[PDB]
């Protein structure tokens, strides 16, 4: 119940370079759930790719 | 040369450990968080807490 963040910046090609950032200990989630991705593009304008 | 500068690195010397600057003290270090602090509008300000 702890939701640990590890981000890899893409300064590098280096996969696990992780950092951590943030993270929500005693998290309660949905035993069994779905899987999403959503991204937005407003008013300005971000290309959202993700490639795995 | 690992891209992680600037950042905040919390190193504690017994006494009888070098600091290697060259790798920015990479291996000694304790702890390390990843936060620009250079031409600020504000000045910057860090709270230390030492407890238990």
């Amino acid at each position: 119940n702890t939701l640990t963040v590890m981000i890899n910046n893409g300064f590098t090609p280096d996969k696990n370079d992780y950092e951590f950032c943030a993270k929500v200990e005693n998290m309660i989630i949905p035993a069994q759930g779905h899987f999403g991705i959503s991204a937005a593009t407003g008013g300005l304008a971000d290309d959202h790719d993700v490639l795995s | 040369g690992k891209k992680n500068n600037p950042a905040i690195v919390i190193i504690g010397n017994n006494g009888q450990i070098h600091y290697d600057h060259q790798n920015d003290g990479a291996s000694q270090a304790l702890a390390s968080c990843q936060r620009d602090f250079r031409n600020k509008p504000y000045p910057v300000r860090a709270k230390i807490t030492y407890y238990q």
